[PDB]
Order: structure tokens, then C-alpha cells, then sequence
């Protein structure tokens, strides 16, 4: 609470000014779905480093995706419909074909490493006996060590069934997600001379 | 001219040798950094940026952990990062093969890219198996191999942002296509259309084409401008002719598939509009400040220019080299066949060029000097109304405050009597004058000046600064120096304890005493005290009244003028500093005037200073003032009293009562001081127990007394210098003052090209790039209005100024305070009185042909009365042509005027002005040939209704070698130095009124008086500032304007 | 004698310009105080008092927390409050509209009053919807509008 | 790049006239030379040298070193010595406060001021200023213009050649350091040439230094250069102007206009300085209010003027020193 | 608002007379319908800008 | 308001009133389990008020 009021101070949302950096609105609005396909971004996802609360902003650069824009190609060489100037997609994994200890899973270990540190600061205010605070810090060990067995398949198999998808017919839009800070989809309204669109 | 360069590369000849690539990464283990990696740190900021060949290197994820980047700053020890950065750089190893051949260069760029991902990608999995694929002997052939052995058509490398700790997402990504021959390039560049937003530029690095790919449109214009900037520079040196090292010939980027802003931004850069600059061009926000300049360049294009700029906007696909610019490629294409260049080219000849916009987004408010009559023709314009500034950006105060030295504060000018007799007929006459005056108080107009400007809040910042520079730092002062006196008073409430003469304190533990407390008077008491000790012994150095003497101060409400005066002698033995007054608190004993008969009151030096009496009637007033002097002449040896209303009756009856009473005669001398409140017309009488018998005791003419004797009455006394906020073109009638405001940057040139009809000086400044408001500050000066509203031709130089918009009117943050009264030199003031006196004579007399000034500046025009009368200036040095031509009714005959009475141009209605006389050359050394020059000046006069004014400089002696206040107008031996020039010499006064009375006929010497002081200081609104206030009335007096107006 | 004066105002010509009101509050971020806010300290005493145009400004509850006011004195480092006061002043943003006309003055007094309560009150809920109601070109006309569009007879 | 001492930086060589007559036959001949020259600019080959070697990036390491040796260590300098002048300029952005003459500062708490900012010109202004004070009185030791005198610098874009020159006298009483130019920012007042008739502009020592004119034609060029000298000869006592193209016609007509005008004759002497950019063929005319009557006023042979008078034309101007590798 | 603030400044009622033209009364009043048949037209339907 | 104001003021009451309760479980120092089961009650109590 001591520095949340320093975050929600500058604004709950923001827009981007024509050619330049962000523009935070001094208002404190709640978020809604109607705003999505229009204007404004949820400000709790922008990355401008705040000099007040560096903890609320630290747990946020912990939501960053790990992927790359694999531009289909062999879908467009076959000549398929694509509603964008040029095609694109976003598979969410890599390969680690040779890596000793798989990479993707080792990034997860950093999530647990610091997310568990945050849990301690609640067992110091509500200070429960060792046995309680221990049996939770022991659960995150099991939870994380499971992910290390999924890491193999979720990297070199459930990643081939994705790279295929972006090449299918009937799929014709770019749902690019790398960098949440600045991404809006495209409006394609069917307009008429008279009437409504 | 065809400029020379040199095809010296950069990115290629940076990659290390293969067998040695070992060292320049890991075995950097043995030495330890320091110089290369540079790091500044403004203060939440910093910028750690390692360089060559560690720049252009991208950090591999995960191993972008490590404490180095983990240390974001939070705080930095210049010892931590030097040791810590080493710890990282140590652990960087990039796969390679050691070679034997001397003609092989390791390929860095692409090779280290593989080490980033982790050798996962095939372009990095290819370098794992056979690492010898990175050993190239010829550029281009390096990449060619990493294509043929992949079947791939293009590799794409992500570029990292400049800083190391700025771990954000990249703006753009660069791409390398496989392309060997020329007919190849044409394919990729054509297929490159119909594809989002991409950029290439002119030439290429390694001979392989590589294009840029931007993320979001907005993050294009900020890169596209960062380059257009560094190319307006490469064409600065290639325009003057110099062997430029850098390679690309034309840095300007080329927009292939692109948006719409980059079009308007591409054309503006192509035709090089900027001029020079070099004022630390702001790197950040350069984008928009450049894009603003783009628009305003179009709002000027004279059809032909417009035609082109509207084409390159509509085209935007070919680079526009300028003839000689194109040749540079032709001279290097034949110097080596087989090398790729951007195919689509257009060539210039005559650009054409027009104007050049002097931009510089630096700091500082730009001052201007609008000159009358230019090239443009102005007829019937609008009224461009400005107004409402804001208290934060512009503050206006009515002062003015001044700053000098400590030694410039304490100082005074002395004055000496002249007549030895006081005739029994002019004694009742002198009486009637002071009686008739007293009733009707001094000019009310003069009054709204005495109450305003105060030495209390004039020496305010002088002392406030020395207060703070004591709470911290400081060193020596030495007991007695006017500095030891200053700090033991102005600042500090406690005591300034001394150690070994020089150390002055020096250590407070940390309790910090409060600032002192002056009260519009203390500074006048101290200034006088110094002058008493000084008048006692001219020889400098003391200010510590010898032990066991007692000074007694007299005042209405004294202290801390005595609290301060006392603890300045605290060190030296037993001194008594007693004070009396009609509102005093302990230690000062309360007592009303004219004192009980009981009091003994004994001392050595007395400074009397009381005036608390409404009194009523002249007779009761006289009796109080005179009797206080007598109860002070007996009380001390070397005492000086303070008389009000120095009217030559009152002051001269004081000498009378004292003389006939005691030992026949007393040595008297009145004086003025600094820290008096400039013009308070109150003077101090100083009495001493003579030596023998005084020769000239009384005051005959009494000029200093006369400064008071000139305030007459109230007519239309008000002035109240106002503001304005509106401009009317060639429309006379504007009451004195000044106008501030603010206008649009699009019309800022129109405003300036109108204020020239009202003044000379004008400041302007924008607050911040985007706000497009440029507040102006302009002072109305009558010395200009006489040279503008002469005839009708408005003209002006509209064209010139307009070449500033947008940025070119300066940028300034913070608040800025402009005063209502400015500040001028005491000499600059004196001349404004020569004219205020002379403007009176000329505009009253019947018929005139012209007013002819002989010698001096084009200035002195003011008091051309009327504006219409022919105005002749006979001088050897002056700028001519346009002003005389612009029928402003002027002419300057550049013959050094020969005043040798041989042949003089005259004849009827001739008004001559001689404020020169000081030789044709700066010398003025001809002092005996001056009374001869003035002799042959008036001689040869038979030209009927003619008049002429001449000026002097006399007195000397008793106004210098006794003065002891050499502020600005000081004198050496018998020479008078003023402002600039060379020492000017005096000419015996009596001799002028001895001769000529037999030769000429009319000769009236009028001195400028207080009416001229107020009037001239009311129009220009220029307040003095102590020092020159005391020195003024003495100097102003002995420059009599002799007006020979006969037939 | 009939004395002369001058009808120079004060509270009016203190309100900043609208397009520039941006700077004199938040973008005070870049420089760092020192001179304006004055602070003496007699010795259990003190008197921190920031001035022009930050005087006549009332602190919004809750956001009148923050370590600045939390630091009552107890002890003060002439380095703490200079850095600490900045940390607060930084985070003050008041709703506005950027204008083009050069003859408009932003209305501080009443505008910043709304930011205090939290835009709960109607006189502050009116400034939320259309913030351009604070851009006056002539005094009095500033307030007149915030009455006709409320039916209210007096704001306090 | 080169390295010397601080005392080796500030320095100049003076030159003196020889002929007392300017014959009416070789005056139209000397004219034709400067007229015929002006059109065809100086040797283009000579040009690819003036643009390259710059005193800006020549005295770069000399001053950069004394900057760092201030951020740490250092001891004495004494007010006035060409060292007090150097550090109060080249390095440091703030003020060099003095304690007891010798201590020169000496303690910053730990905020470290930024380095200064010279601009291919400031070092030429200062070098000339020292030479003005020096030409005034040959006897060494001063560099602190006596209190309550005012030097006025004239330049296209001045500051911080005046920001530096000023805070070198910050210690000694009331001195005024004013600047004028056609691209100046506060404190320097902006004003174009040939100035409005309104300006008074008074001082003791004037250093004029303007050249912002494409001009076009020889006649318009002549009128600008000559008139700037006249609006400087009257303005100060001990002033030195700066003429371009010292061609024995142009330079010797300047002496002419000044002589016949005032007190028959002026004492003139042109000089070259260090920190000029080696070979810029631009010299400075120095004028003073004589003593009596000068014996040999004009320039007969004119060797220094002649250094400019030798650039002829472009033939095969390029050189571009290359590399080889075989 | 803002427009309401500058529109009511002119007034909420006018008279069509003066043989032509309009005479807006600078005052805020309500309608009520009871004054329908007189010399008062509701000013919001004027058309004047 | 996003998160209701009136209730957020109550949170400051609990925030510092609970701090006072600790200084009694340091003098009478009871085992963690006791001092915890009271500091856990103020969590429920306060979250009801919301």
C-alpha cells in the first residue's frame, strides 16, 4: 500500500502521442473490454521506470513473453489469402536441440526464485510458525520441478504443431503479441456510400 | 570547385584478425579497462557504453544476467564498475579457428550474433560444425558462403540500443540479402515496394545490400531525423573543401515503402536549408524541432521553390544529389569497377537557394537590435494584439536593484565654501526665498521618486550574498579592512571572533547565527562613520577608533546602527558607543529635543541625525535646526551635524551663529554620501575647530544647496510608468513605459518589424519546442521616436527577421524578472539633461532654418525640435546612405569641421551645438588652444538671428583630492577622466567671463537642474543606483552650457 | 497632495498558461528546487513553506500521506527534504486541455480544488467530463460558467 | 595533434610598415591586382589544408589533461598567471574561487562540475586578448584589466569566449565584458552589420572579428570591410580590427582613410598570432592614437600581406595522401 | 457545458419584432407554456449562430 | 473511485493499531502460534469492512 498510491497516482491507463513516448492520464479509471479495440492501454503493463515504486514495476517485467515472429512464407509461396500487407505470426517457444539443460525451463526458475521472496514478507507481518511458512515454500519446489519435465515436449513438439498452424488456409490475421506495451489490432470496417458501416 | 574526400571505410576494418581474435575479448583478462568504456552520470541518469570493438555487440539472453546489468544504479562506485565490468568481459568466448595465412580477417558482426541466441538457429548451427566459415579474405564473400550453404535468401540481425543498462525493446531490425551482381540489386529494391515500412541509404558497408525494418511507424521519424542531422554536417566540410574521412558520401536515408510524415521530412532535408550553427544541437527532441522547420520553409516558397518541394514530397523515392555531389561517386566508381550504388538518381544544377533559417535549440534569451528602414515596403498593416503573460514565466518588479563592490558602497563627495561676505541686503532677500519656499513643499512629482527607490532594498542582495558565503566556506578578512567592517555588520547577528589577525573566526561547530537586521538607515550611519574617521585623517587604513575615545551617535531611533558600530571595535581596548533618540531602546537613552539643561553629553566625534518634527510655521522650524547645531559644536571637537532644507539662507545663518560666537570663525564644509537614497536633497554640515582664520567662509553661489533650491511646484505631477500590450503601425502617441506579452511563432517576425518604430532593445524567448508562443519585452525610448515619426515612409526590414521562425528566437526555462526602471551610467544620465535643458530653448524661439550639430554621434538627434526642422550633422565619422536617402530629412558632410575662424559656414537662423570641444581627436589635450578656439569660435559673428550652445568642464581640486569616491568619474593630476575617452583638462572659469564680454554680447551659462533630472528620468524611467547619486550634483554643476545668442 | 498608486493585480496574474501548465507542476521533474520553497528552523520548531504558484494550494487527503509530511522532524538533513520534497512535487497532475489561442489563461485556484476531494463533488465532476471549462480569457467569466452549468448559487 | 606548454599557447609575432608614400600610379596598379585576384579565389590545393588542420582539435589534449588534473589533486595557480587564465577557461564550467591568492580553490565537496566548451574560435579570442593587454604594456604580469574598464568583443557568434573572459576578472571590482554579433545569444546583443545609426557602443579595448558575407562583387566587399574599421577607430582608444584579404591595395587603403580623416596620421601595425589554424592567411590590423607624427606609415614591399598574395590558381590540385600495401 | 454557458449568456428567450431582426433578452428564464400566445419565441430554436 | 476511499482509511487504523499489539507479545512473549492467530483475526475483520 505504501507505494501503490504512487503508481495509481500517475494513471490507470495511457495513450501514445503522435511520434514519441507515452502519455499517462492523471485519472484513475477501472479497466473495461470496450476500450480494447479502440484506444488506451492498461498502464500496469507499460515499461517506463518509475522512481517511486520499483517493486510493482519489477514484478511486471516478469510477464515478458519468450517467442519470435516466424513469418510463415511457405503459406504465401503456395498463394493463400492474407489480409495484411505482409504475413506474420508468433510461435511461443524455441528449440534447445543441443543445450545441456533446457533453456525455456530455466527462465521459469527465475520466476519462482523471486516470486517466492515476495511470499516471505507476508509471513513476517502475519508471522506464522516455521512449519506453516515452510510447507508453502516446499510446494513451490515440487511445482517448479514438474515444469522441468514438461519443458522437453513444450519446446520441440508442441512447437511444431504451432509453426504449421500459421500456414493454414482460412487463417489470415496477425495476432502478434510480442511487446504488449505497444500493440493494437486492425479495424477493417466494410463501408458504404449511404447507410452505416 | 569539386570537393575531395577519401574512400576510407569503417565497419569493415574494425573486425579483428582470426589467430589474434583470442586476445581482444577473453585475454583482456590481464589488463583492466579504465579509458575505453566511457561512462557519464547526470543527476536519475547515467550512460555506460563500452566501445570498439565491443560496440555493435548484442548481449546474449540469460548471460545478460550477471551482477553488472543487475547493478542498475539504485545509488555508483567508480571502483565497483571498473572491477565489476571486468568480471563480465572476462567471460566472453566466441568460437573460431586459428589461421596461418596473413590475408584473412575474422568476421565479428555475424559470428558473435550466433553466440547470442545459443547456436540454436541454423545460421548459428552452421558456425558450430565448421567454425572456419567465418575466415574471409574479401568482404561480401564473407556472407555469400553463409547463403549458398543454406538455400536461404536473407539473414536478419537485431540491433541493440546504444546503452548497456537501457534493457528495453529495439526500435528497428536490419536485414542482409544475398546479392552479388548489379542487375541483382535492382530486383530486391523493386520487390521491396508494397511492403510495410523499409529504408536503405545511398551506399553499403561490406558490398552487400542491407535494408532496415521499423517496428511501429512513430519509431521511424526519430531515426530518420537522427541521420538527416549528421548529414547536414558532412556537407558543411565538403562545401568548404576538406579531406573528410567518413564514408557514405550522402548519409541521408532513403524512404522506400513508407508512411506520409517521412515524405514531408525527406524533401526538407534533401535541399539543405540549415546554416552553420554549432551550439550543442540538442540530440533529444531534435525530431520534432526539425519537422517544425519543414512546414515553415513551405510557407515561403516563391512558386519555383514550391514547385520542387511539392514534387519531392509527391515522389520521395530518388536521392537528390547536387551536381558536384554526384561527381564524387563517378570519381570512385571508375576508381574501382564492381561496387553497388542506389540505382535511381536525379541530379540538380541551380537548386535554387533562398534564405537559410538560423536554428539552435540551445539555452539563452536572445536580445535584438531592430534597425529603422530596410528593404521591404510596409503600407497599412494590422494591429497584432498581444497580452497576458503569466506570473511564473515573466515577473515585473519596480526597482531597480544594483550591484557593486564592498569598497564602492562606502564613499562620499566633499564640498567647500566660496564667499567671505554676507551682504546686509541679500540677507533679507535670501530669507524671503527660504520663507516663500518652505510653505509650498518641494515638487510632488519629485516626491513619487524619493519614496520609491530606497538604498534599504538596493544594497539588499550585496549583503545577502556575503551572509550565505559565511555560513559555508570563507577564509580571510583581516581586522579593519572595509570587509571586516562589512561582515561585522551586514551579515551575522553574533560576534566575528578573530584568530591571529587573518583567520577571522574560523570555525562554528554547527549552530549557525541568524542574519542581521538593517533598517533603511544603519547603512547611512556606517557610511558616514567611515567618512568621519576618513575626514579626520585622509591617509587610508584604520577604521578602529583609537582606544579609549568615545563616539556619540544622535538619532530618532538608533540601534542596530550602534550595535554594529560597537562590535566592530570589540577587539581593541575600551571604546564607548552611546546613542540618543526620541524613540530609542536600551542601550540608547531616550530623550526629546531640545534636551534638558541637566545633560552634560561629552564625546570626541558626534554624528547628529534627528528630524522628528511636523513643527508648523517657518520660525519654529528655524529655531530647532539652528539650536541643535550649537548644542553639538560645544559638545565635541570634530563633530558633523545634519541640516534639512539647505536653502542658502538657513545653511548660511548656521555659519553665522557659530562664527561670531566662539573664536571668531569655524572651518565648515558640507558633504554628500553614498547610501543616502539617490536624491534625498539632505546634506550634512561638518564643523571643526579651525587652524587660524578662514579666508572664504560663507556660500556665495551654492550649487549643492541649489539642488534643493530648484523644486518649484506641482502642475501635472503624475507619471506612473504603465504597460501596453498592442502595436499600431506608424501611429504616434504612446505614453512612456514598456510592453510585454506573447505572440504566435508564425507572426513573431511581423511583431518585431513594427517595434522598431518605438524602440531599439527587445528580448524574445520560447519556453519549450512545442508551445509555439514567443513572449516579447520592449522598452519605449524617446531617443528613437524622433528618428521614426519624421516623415511617412514606413519601410522596415521585414524580410530579415522572418528567417528565424520557428526556432531562432531562443529557448529559456525558469522564471525571469524584468524591472520597471533599468540602470544606466551616471554619464549617460548627464547628457539626457543637456538635451532636456536644450529642448526647452529651441522650441520657443520664433523662426529657424535648421538645427545643426557639429561633432558627436548621429545620436543627440533627440531635441531636434520640431521633428520636421532640417537636421544637419557635420562630423568626419558616421554611417550615411539609407537614412539620409530614406528622406528621414538628414545629411552628413564628412569634412572634419575646421573651427579656426578662417572660413565658417553661418548666415541666419543657424542653431549650433558644441558638446564636443575636446579636440578633433580623443586627445582633448589642447587646453590653452581651447580658450583660443572658443575665442575664434564666437569671433566672426554678423549673421543676425543666430544662436549656439557650448559646453565645459571646470572646478577640479576641491572636488577630487578631497572627494575620496572615485566611482566611474574619477580624476588624476589636472585631468578629469569620465567613462571612456582620455583625461580631459579644465579651463579657468573666470577668464571666460573676463574676456568675450568685450568681444561678444550674450553669454548665459545655464546648469541642468532637478526639473531636467525628473523629466528625463520619467520618460526613459532609468533609476540611478547610489554612488553616482552622490557624485552627480557635483559633476552636473561644473559643465555649464554657455549659450551665445546674439546678432 | 492626492497620492498616486497603480492598479497592479496579484492573485489573477499568477495562474499559468494552459498549454504550458504542463511544466510548472510535473515537468518540474527535471530541475531540483533549492531556492523557492523556503524553510527556517528555530530551536521544537521549523517552517517549510513552498511558494508561487504552489502556495494557495491545498493538499488532497490520503495523498497527504507520503514520507514528506510523514517526516514531521523528530530530529532535518538539508539534503533529505531537498530530495524528498521533489519526490512528492513530481507526482502532482491536474487535468487540462492544451490550447492554441494566445489569449487564454488556465484557472488554477478552482481547478486544483477538484483534484483535492477526488472529483467526487459535482463542481469537480463537471471539470472531469469537459476539462476545457477552465480555459478563461477574462476574469469573472471563469466562474460565471461554473454556475450557469450547475444551477448552484455559490461554491465554497 | 601536438603538445606544448601553457605559456607556449598564448603568443604572437608583430609586424611594422616601411614606406611613407603611396604613389598615384601604383595605387591604380595595386587596385588591379586585388580586383583581378578576388574573382578567382585562392588556390584550391591550399584549401584542402585550411579546412583540415584545426587548432580546435589540436590544443584538444592540452586542455583535456588539465581538466582531469583538477577533478583530483592540484594545488596552486595564483591569480593572473597564464595558468589561472588557462584553468578559468579551458577546463571547468563553474567558477574557480580563490583563497589567499595561492590556494586557488581548493575543496569541492563532491559534485564535480562539467568540462567547458570551446568552439574553434574561443582559443583565438583569448590568445588575442592577452596580446592586446600585452601590446598595451610590454612589461609582463597583469592579465587583469584594471577595475572599471570595459572591453567590448565583436563577433558573428561569440560566447563562451566572453563567458570565459569575464569570470577571469570576477575577483577584481567592476568590469564589463560585452559582445555583439549576427548570431549571438544573451548576454551578447544580436545586431547585423553595418549597424543602425542609433547605437553608441563605447569602450576602451575593442576586438572586432566579423566576416559573415557572401557579399558578391569586389566593390560591395571593399565597402563593408573598410567601414567596420572606421566604426571602431572612433569607438575605442586602443582597438584592433580584423581585415580579410590583406592584399596590399585593401590593407593600404585602410591606413589611407584613417590618416587623412582624423589627426593627420594613426600609428598602425598588423600582427599574426598562435591559435589561428596554421596558415589561415588572415591578419589583424592594430590602430592607436599615435604619439606625434609617424615617419613610415604605408606598406611598401608587404611580405606578410604577400603570403596571401601568392595563391594563384588550380591546376591539378588533388593530393589525398593514400596508403599502399605492396 | 461551455456552449450552455455561452448560449445562456445571450438568453433563453427572444422577441421576433422590430419589423424584422431578433431581440434576445440576456437572462435565464423557464418556459411553462402559459406564455405561449404572446411575443415570446423559445430562443433555442432560433437558428442564429 | 477504483477502490472505495472510506474503507481505505480504515486500513490505516488496522495497519498501526496492530503494530501496538506486538509490543505486548514481546513483554509477555507467547509462542508464534498465539501471536499469529490474533494478527490473522485482524485480516478477516478488516476485509469484511471492505
Amino acid at each position: 500500500p505504501v507505494e501503490y498510491g504512487i503508481f495509481i497516482q500517475r494513471g490507470a491507463t495511457y495513450t501514445i502521442n503522435a511520434a514519441g513516448e507515452f502519455e499517462f492520464s492523471g485519472r484513475n479509471e477501472k479497466w473495461d473490454q470496450s476500450l480494447y479495440l479502440s484506444e488506451h492501454f492498461p498502464a500496469l503493463f507499460s515499461d517506463v521506470p518509475l522512481a517511486g515504486a520499483n517493486t510493482i514495476i519489477a514484478i511486471m517485467r516478469l510477464f515478458t513473453p519468450q517467442g519470435f515472429l516466424r513469418t510463415d512464407d511457405l503459406a504465401i509461396a503456395a498463394n493463400f489469402p492474407r489480409a495484411s500487407r505482409n504475413p506474420q505470426t508468433y510461435i511461443p517457444y524455441t528449440n534447445q536441440r543441443g543445450t545441456v539443460t533446457n533453456e525455456f525451463a530455466s527462465r521459469f526458475r527465475t520466476i519462482v526464485a523471486t516470486l517466492a521472496n515476495v511470499v516471505n514478507e507476508r509471513a513476517v507481518q502475519d508471522d506464522m510458525q516455521k512449519a506453516t511458512r515452510s510447507c508453502t515454500k516446499q510446494w513451490l519446489r515440487h511445482l517448479e520441478t514438474q515444469f522441468d519435465n514438461i519443458a522437453v515436449a513444450h519446446t520441440d513438439h508442441l512447437s511444431v504443431v504451432y509453426a504449421t498452424m500459421s500456414n493454414f488456409m482460412l487463417n489470415f490475421t496477425n495476432n502478434f503479441s510480442g511487446n504488449h506495451a505497444t500493440f493494437k489490432p486492425d479495424q477493417y470496417v466494410i463501408t458504404s456510400p449511404e447507410g452505416s458501416y | 570547385w569539386h570537393y575531395t574526400s577519401i574512400n576510407n571505410d569503417t565497419r569493415v576494418a574494425l573486425d579483428p584478425k582470426p589467430n589474434q581474435i583470442r586476445t581482444i575479448t577473453k585475454p583482456n583478462t590481464v589488463p583492466q579497462l579504465g579509458t575505453d568504456y566511457l561512462y557519464t552520470f547526470n543527476s536519475r541518469s547515467h550512460t555506460l557504453r563500452l566501445l570498439g570493438p565491443f560496440q555493435y555487440f548484442n548481449f546474449s539472453e540469460t548471460d545478460r544476467g550477471h551482477p553488472l546489468f543487475r547493478l542498475p544504479l539504485k545509488y555508483i562506485p567508480a571502483d565497483e564498475l571498473i572491477d565489476n565490468l571486468h568480471s563480465w568481459m572476462r567471460s566472453v568466448h566466441l568460437l573460431h579457428v586459428r589461421s596461418e595465412d596473413n590475408t584473412l580477417r575474422y568476421n565479428w558482426m555475424l559470428g558473435v550474433y550466433a553466440r547470442s541466441t545459443n547456436y540454436t538457429t541454423p545460421v548459428g548451427q552452421l558456425v558450430v560444425n565448421a567454425p572456419a566459415i567465418l575466415n574471409y579474405s574479401n568482404p561480401q564473400d564473407a556472407f555469400n558462403s553463409v547463403f549458398v550453404a543454406l538455400g536461404i535468401d536473407y539473414i536478419d540481425i537485431p540491433i541493440t540500443n546504444s546503452n548497456i543498462f537501457d534493457d528495453s525493446s529495439t526500435p528497428y531490425n536490419v536485414r542482409i540479402w544475398h546479392a552479388p551482381t548489379m542487375t541483382e540489386v535492382n530486383h530486391i529494391l523493386a520487390l521491396m515496394r508494397k511492403s510495410t515500412l523499409v529504408s536503405t541509404h545511398s551506399s553499403w558497408h561490406w558490398n552487400v545490400l542491407h535494408t532496415f525494418h521499423y517496428r511501429s511507424e512513430s519509431d521511424m521519424i526519430d531515426h530518420f531525423a537522427a541521420k538527416i542531422l549528421e548529414d547536414w554536417r558532412q556537407k558543411e566540410k565538403l562545401d568548404k573543401g576538406a579531406l573528410v574521412e567518413a564514408d557514405r558520401v550522402i548519409q541521408r536515408l532513403i524512404p522506400l515503402s513508407s508512411s506520409t510524415y517521412v515524405q514531408r521530412l525527406a524533401a526538407i532535408g534533401a535541399l539543405y536549408p540549415n546554416e552553420f550553427t554549432e551550439n550543442v544541437l540538442d540530440l533529444s527532441r531534435l525530431s520534432t524541432a526539425l519537422l517544425q522547420l519543414s512546414d515553415t520553409y513551405y510557407q515561403h516558397a516563391n512558386d519555383q521553390l514550391r514547385r520542387l518541394y511539392r514534387r519531392m514530397y509527391n515522389d520521395s523515392r530518388t536521392l537528390y544529389m547536387t551536381q558536384r555531389h554526384q561527381e564524387l561517386l563517378l570519381a570512385q566508381i571508375t576508381a574501382d569497377p564492381n561496387i553497388l550504388l542506389y540505382p535511381y538518381t536525379y541530379i540538380f544544377t541551380t537548386i535554387p537557394t533562398s534564405m537559410n533559417y538560423i536554428s539552435n535549440t540551445g539555452q539563452g534569451r536572445i536580445k535584438h537590435s531592430l534597425t529603422v528602414t530596410g528593404a521591404t515596403e510596409h503600407d497599412t498593416v494590422a494591429d497584432i494584439v498581444l497580452g497576458q503573460t503569466g506570473e511564473d514565466v515573466i515577473t515585473i518588479s519596480m526597482v531597480e536593484p544594483m550591484s557593486i563592490a564592498v569598497e564602492d558602497m562606502y564613499g562620499y563627495v566633499l564640498d567647500t565654501p566660496t564667499r567671505d561676505i554676507w551682504p546686509a541686503d541679500e540677507q533679507i532677500e535670501q530669507k524671503g526665498d527660504a520663507v516663500a519656499l518652505y510653505d509650498t513643499k518641494t515638487s510632488r512629482a519629485l516626491g513619487m521618486f524619493n519614496n520609491t527607490v530606497r538604498i534599504d532594498d538596493l544594497l539588499s542582495p550585496l549583503l545577502s550574498l556575503v551572509y550565505r558565503t559565511y555560513i559555508k566556506g570563507d577564509t580571510m578578512t583581516m581586522t579593519q579592512g572595509s570587509l571586516d567592517h562589512l561582515t561585522l555588520c551586514a551579515a551575522v547577528d553574533s560576534d566575528i571572533t578573530f584568530v591571529g589577525n587573518r583567520m577571522i573566526a574560523p570555525l562554528p561547530e554547527g549552530y549557525i547565527p541568524k542574519p542581521m537586521h538593517r533598517n533603511n538607515s544603519t547603512m547611512k550611519m556606517l557610511s558616514l562613520y567611515v567618512a568621519l574617521k576618513k575626514l579626520e585623517n585622509f591617509a587610508t587604513n584604520s577604521y578602529l577608533m583609537a582606544p579609549d575615545t568615545s563616539i556619540i551617535l544622535l538619532g530618532a531611533e538608533r540601534e542596530p546602527a550602534v550595535n554594529i558600530l560597537r562590535r566592530f571595535n570589540r577587539n581593541v581596548s575600551n571604546v564607548r558607543i552611546i546613542g540618543m533618540g526620541d524613540r530609542a531602546v536600551e542601550p540608547n537613552i531616550r530623550v526629546r529635543v531640545p534636551f534638558p539643561i541637566d545633560k552634560n553629553i561629552s564625546a570626541d566625534f558626534i554624528i547628529c541625525d534627528i528630524n522628528s518634527y511636523e513643527d508648523q510655521s517657518f520660525e519654529s522650524m528655524f529655531s530647532e535646526t539652528i539650536s541643535v547645531v550649537t548644542t553639538c559644536a560645544s559638545a565635541a571637537t570634530r563633530a558633523l551635524v545634519k541640516i534639512n532644507h539647505p536653502s542658502e539662507y538657513m545653511i548660511n545663518s548656521v555659519i553665522e551663529r557659530l562664527s561670531q560666537l566662539g573664536g571668531v570663525f569655524y572651518h565648515t564644509a558640507l558633504l554628500k554620501t553614498a547610501s543616502q537614497n539617490p536624491y534625498s536633497y539632505e546634506t550634512y554640515i561638518y564643523i571643526t575647530p579651525i587652524a587660524a582664520a578662514v579666508r572664504f567662509p560663507f556660500y556665495s553661489n551654492s550649487a549643492m544647496i541649489n539642488r534643493y533650491m530648484t523644486a518649484v511646484a506641482d502642475d501635472e505631477m503624475p507619471i506612473i510608468p504603465s504597460i501596453h500590450t498592442v502595436i499600431k503601425g506608424h501611429s504616434n502617441t504612446y505614453s512612456p513605459g514598456l510592453f510585454c506579452g506573447c505572440v504566435d511563432v508564425q507572426s513573431a517576425p511581423l511583431a518585431l518589424s513594427q517595434l522598431k518604430s518605438y524602440c531599439s532593445e527587445a528580448t524574445t524567448w520560447r519556453v519549450d519546442s512545442d508551445d509555439n508562443l514567443v513572449n516579447i519585452i520592449a522598452r519605449i525610448d524617446p531617443a528613437r521616436i524622433a528618428l521614426e515619426f519624421r516623415t511617412r515612409s514606413n519601410t522596415s526590414a521585414y524580410h530579415e527577421y522572418q528567417r528565424y521562425v520557428p526556432n531562432g528566437l531562443g529557448f529559456k526555462v525558469r522564471k525571469t524578472r524584468e524591472f520597471r526602471y533599468m540602470h544606466r551610467e551616471v554619464t549617460f544620465i548627464h547628457k539626457l539633461m543637456m538635451y532636456a535643458l536644450i529642448r526647452e530653448q529651441i522650441s520657443l524661439t520664433e523662426n529657424m532654418t535648421q538645427v545643426v550639430s557639429i561633432g558627436g554621434r548621429n545620436l543627440a538627434d533627440i531635441s531636434v525640435v520640431p521633428l520636421n526642422m532640417k537636421y544637419v550633422v557635420i562630423d568626419p565619422a558616421t554611417r550615411i546612405e539609407t537614412l539620409t536617402q530614406e528622406k528621414k530629412n538628414i545629411e552628413v558632410q564628412s569634412r572634419p569641421f575646421q573651427f579656426d575662424a578662417a572660413n565658417m559656414d553661418l548666415e541666419n537662423n543657424s542653431i549650433y551645438l558644441f558638446i564636443a570641444v575636446i579636440m578633433n581627436e580623443p586627445n582633448g589635450a589642447a587646453t590653452p588652444a581651447r580658450m583660443q578656439m572658443d575665442k575664434i569660435r564666437n569671433v566672426a559673428t554678423a549673421m543676425l538671428t543666430r544662436t549656439n550652445c557650448v559646453a565645459y568642464i571646470s572646478f577640479y581640486e576641491a572636488g577630487i583630492i578631497t572627494r575620496l569616491d572615485q566611482s566611474t568619474a574619477h580624476k588624476t593630476i589636472g585631468r578629469l577622466k569620465v567613462a571612456n575617452y582620455v583625461p580631459v583638462d579644465t579651463l579657468v572659469e573666470a577668464d571666460v567671463t573676463l574676456m568675450l564680454r568685450d568681444i561678444g554680447i550674450t553669454h548665459e551659462i545655464i546648469r541642468p537642474s532637478t526639473p531636467e533630472l525628473i523629466d528625463a528620468c520619467s520618460n526613459y524611467g532609468i533609476r540611478l543606483g547610489s554612488t553616482g547619486g552622490a557624485v552627480l550634483d557635483v559633476f552636473n554643476h561644473y559643465s555649464p552650457v554657455i549659450k551665445l545668442v546674439r546678432s
